[PDB]
């Protein structure tokens, strides 16, 4: 109750924090993806 | 974000419009001119 700790020196320190901010801008093209250069696989994804 | 949701409510029922594969979108007419045993393939296949 009567008793305090008080600092007589200091240490001045440097912290790493690493964040990412962004991530690859990847495209896919839907009609090249999944019906890959035929038109009856696109006629049927019309449908969809 | 207001147009967002407007766009998404639209392409929601555009998405009616679609046959998914079916002869065709209206559920009615399919329903109509169809056996039971391949109307229900028929109806299952929009409702998937
Ligand atoms: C404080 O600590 C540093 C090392 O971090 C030392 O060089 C310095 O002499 C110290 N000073 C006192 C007053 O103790």
């Amino acid at each position: 109750n009567n008793s305090i700790a008080i600092p007589t020196n200091f240490t001045i320190s440097v912290t790493t924090e690493i964040l990412p901010v962004s991530m690859t801008k990847t495209s896919v093209d839907c009609t090249m993806y999944i019906c890959g250069d035929s038109t009856e696989c696109s006629n049927l994804l019309l449908q969809y | 974000v207001v147009n967002q949701n407007a766009q998404a409510l639209n392409t929601l029922v555009k998405q009616l419009s679609s046959n998914f594969g079916a002869i065709s979108s209206v559920l009615n007419d399919i329903l109509s001119r169809l056996d039971p045993p391949e109307a229900e393939v028929q109806i299952d296949r929009l409702i998937t």
